[PDB]
């Protein structure tokens, strides 16, 4: 897969096709389409499924390139998780002047920042994903 | 939060929230300052306002204390305390505090919004921090001033040296000088972009400068002004005499190519602070130069007032000091970029204020000191430290834009802190060989102004004539139109065309404007113009009021010219006072 | 009951100065705050090649 690629959305579909073409209920990719809250456990429960085929790499935050006084910024403006699918932030800054108290401490929260500022983590003591050092 | 005072330096959260800039003061300074103005919001970790749901009471001695917050009689619970009581408003430290019976200062600093020089004058004859408080309230009010001008929003783009332009109704239009730069920024599709900084000045508005650029619909220019951060350092410590020749390198070498700079620079070695008053031309570019040079020891570090002033700086810098040692830091408007950027360790640096990072040196040198203020001054000190600080100058120079200046102009002396000790006590220095100026202009400035400590230079050649015009005063929007003068440039400039090699002289361009119509030559302001002059010179004064041709305008433009100036003398001041050639028409 | 309500006049500006302390303290700390995380992400930032 793109190591770029993040969305799936047409792959989950594709899957639930595949597998569950005759399920007779509407199964969202993405939770932020569903229902209610029984329809956003319906949905992750397949997206459980679909998430086990596609790269662990393109899960967790998805970061864009923002701007703060000019300055390029690394922050993570959306989220890729295997069980509620694509999740894009609604208040996302591409551009901004300066950044208070509480823009500074979601970016510092952030584990955007640490993880490109970071080395690249190659831990075999462990097999959980290793993100970076 | 918390800070020292103005008026004590004492610690204290009590800020006069009707201030402009919001200065620290002790309770004791909060209650004088509440007493005796009108200022009846005062600022703290929280605001001294009654928090009753349902009120918009915003007093200080109406408003009570009320068990945790701020209320005023018609709120306030049972249990209420008076915010004004002993004579001190209730803050941090209300215990540890001093006062002060200078307390009219302060007043007449925040409540007179500028308006007359007495406010300017009460402003320089005061201590160091009333001083720095008044210099950035007075830069508060000149932005809101200027924030009150006209907006260009460009309708059409019609060619160079000349716009299409047009703007709102009622707005006023902006001055003729090129203290109104403007430095607006538009938006295309999404968000903001980088636009420039261009000085536009009235020859339909004609830009000064180097550089091209196509202007698109939606662009404006606005009079973009920055935020005053707070001043800390002072204009100069204070002087004391040194026995020896310290704080400076001395080498066994010494420079014999300028003999008569050697003295000058034995006496600046013994003083902290100095300046010396010289006339514009008297090596005041190249003092600080040959000093770089005389003792190559010393951390010389330049500084102007403009940033359009540097050309004349950098002209014979690099041919007197190195280019390759010697470099400009480009932040992230012309200059040059062949230097080489982030030399924080250099012996010669050469920067702006306004991106000037924290640095050390041993002499600092400020030319053009007469259009910078005490605002000016602080920052200086406080982006460069240095235990001496050297003026180039005198104040009699061209004044600061002093905008919302309504009454009579301010008076030399009062300029800055450096022009206060330059005329009161005495200039420290004086320059007694100016070979510069010939005999007629050096004579008539050391009789007029200069101590006669100026002597004559070479013979004066008596080329020069005054004609004896009249005119008619009339005002159309800033400027006047006179026929007469006219007549008199063509009864001049009749003789021969070689007379027009020469520079344009004019405070106000009104001529260039009317003659554009059959020249349209580029319009070119005289405010940054020292150290680069020509022979000839066509000067025009178009204007006889006090208000900016006062006296101290005239008696250093003259001074710019070599051998060949127009000396026209249509006011009635020189006329009778000088020994020049007249006739009347036959 | 210049002895009552006097006296806990002067408590009550006492518990008021000592709040006034703490929220200037806290605004000192936010402001420390503010600028060791600037400047965390603004050196955290410039190494990211
Ligand atoms: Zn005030
Ligand atoms: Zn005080
Ligand atoms: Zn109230």
């Amino acid at each position: 897969w793109d190591l770029l690629k993040y969305d799936f959305t047409e792959e989950r579909l594709k899957l639930f096709d595949r597998y569950f073409k005759y399920w007779d209920q509407t199964y969202h990719p993405n939770c932020v389409n569903c229902l209610d809250d029984r329809c956003i456990l319906h949905c992750a429960n397949f997206n459980v499924l679909f998430s086990t085929v596609f790269p662990p790499t393109s899960f967790g935050p998805l970061v864009r390139k923002i701007f703060v006084d000019g300055v390029p910024f690394v922050v993570s403006t959306g989220y890729h998780f295997r069980e509620l699918g694509v999740v894009h932030n609604q208040d996302v800054n591409l551009h901004s002047s300066r950044l208070s108290f509480k823009e500074l401490l979601v970016y510092a929260a952030d584990p955007a920042m640490h993880a490109a500022s970071g080395n690249l983590l190659l831990d075999k003591r462990t097999t959980c994903f290793s993100v970076a050092a | 939060a918390v800070g020292a005072c103005v008026l004590c330096n004492s610690q204290t959260s009590l800020r006069c929230g009707a201030c402009i800039r919001r200065p620290f003061l002790c309770c004791k300074c909060c209650y004088d300052h509440v007493i005796s103005t009108s200022h009846k919001l005062v600022l703290s970790v929280n605001p001294y306002v009654c928090n009753a749901p349902g009120c918009d009471v915003t007093d200080v001695t109406q408003l009570y204390l009320g068990g945790m917050s701020y209320y005023c009689k018609s709120h306030k619970p049972p249990i209420s305390f008076p915010l004004c009581a002993n004579g001190q408003v209730f803050g941090l430290y209300k215990n540890t505090c001093v006062g002060s019976d200078n307390v009219t200062d302060f007043n007449a600093i925040a409540t007179c919004d500028w308006t007359n020089a007495g406010d300017y004058i009460l402003a320089n004859t005061c201590t160091e921090r009333l001083k720095l408080f008044a210099a950035e309230t007075l830069k508060a009010t000149e932005e809101t001033f200027k924030l009150s001008y006209g907006i260009a929003t460009v309708r059409e783009v019609l060619s160079d040296r000349e716009l299409h332009l047009s703007w709102e109704v009622g707005k006023p239009r902006p001055p003729l000088n090129r203290n109104y730069v403007f430095t607006g920024y538009r938006v295309t599709k999404n968000s903001k972009v980088q636009i420039g900084e261009y000085t536009f000045e009235k020859g339909a508005v004609v830009y000064r400068g180097t550089t091209t650029y196509k202007l698109n619909v939606g662009d404006y220019f606005v009079l973009t002004s920055h935020t005053v951060m707070p001043l800390s350092a002072p204009t100069l410590v204070p002087q004391e005499h040194y026995v020896r020749i310290t704080g400076l390198y001395p080498t066994l070498n010494i420079s014999d190519e300028f003999s008569s700079n050697v003295a000058n620079y034995q006496k600046v070695g013994m003083q902290k602070y100095s300046t010396l008053q010289g006339p514009p031309g008297t090596g005041k570019s190249h003092f600080a130069i040959g000093l770089a040079l005389y003792y190559p020891s010393a951390r010389i570090v330049y500084t102007a007032c403009s940033h359009a002033a540097v050309d004349a700086l950098c002209e014979k810098a690099l041919k007197y000091l190195p280019i390759d040692k010697c470099s400009r830091i480009i932040p992230a408007v012309e200059c040059f970029d062949k230097f080489k950027v982030n030399s924080t360790l250099e012996q010669y640096v050469f920067c702006t204020v306004n991106a000037l990072p924290e640095t050390t040196a041993d002499i600092v040198v400020f030319d053009e000191i007469s259009m910078a203020t005490n605002y000016d001054l602080s920052v200086v000190n406080a982006r460069l430290r240095a235990k001496h600080y050297v003026y180039i100058g005198d104040p009699a120079q061209l004044p600061a834009p002093r905008t919302l200046l309504t009454k009579g102009t301010l008076e030399p002396e009062y300029f800055n802190s450096v022009c206060r000790l330059m005329k009161t006590i005495g200039p420290d220095m004086f320059l007694g060989t100016c070979r510069r100026c010939p005999a007629e202009i050096v004579d008539t400035v050391s009789a007029l102004v200069y101590d006669n400590k100026l002597k004559a230079h070479k013979d004066k050649s008596a080329q020069c004539f005054k004609m004896f015009y009249k005119g008619v005063i009339t005002h159309d929007v800033s400027s006047a139109i006179n026929r007469p003068q006219i007549g008199v440039v063509r009864e001049f400039l009749t003789r021969n065309p070689a007379w027009r090699k020469a520079v344009f002289i004019s405070p106000y361009n009104s001529q260039n404007a009317v003659a554009s119509k059959i020249l349209g030559l580029p319009t070119q302001t005289v405010d940054s113009s020292q150290g680069s002059e020509y022979d000839y010179v066509i000067f025009t004064q178009t204007t006889e009021t006090a208000h900016s041709c006062n006296v101290n305008r005239f008696n250093v433009a003259i001074t710019r010219a070599k051998v060949g100036i127009l000396c026209i003398m249509s006011d009635r001041d020189l006329y009778d006072k000088l020994q020049f050639t007249s006739l009347e028409i036959p | 009951r210049d002895a009552a309500m006097q006296r806990k006049l002067e408590k009550m500006a006492d518990q008021a100065m000592t709040q006034m302390y703490k929220q200037a303290r806290s605004e000192d700390k936010r402001a420390k705050v503010t600028s060791a995380m600037q400047t965390m992400l603004f050196t955290m930032l410039r190494k990211l090649d």
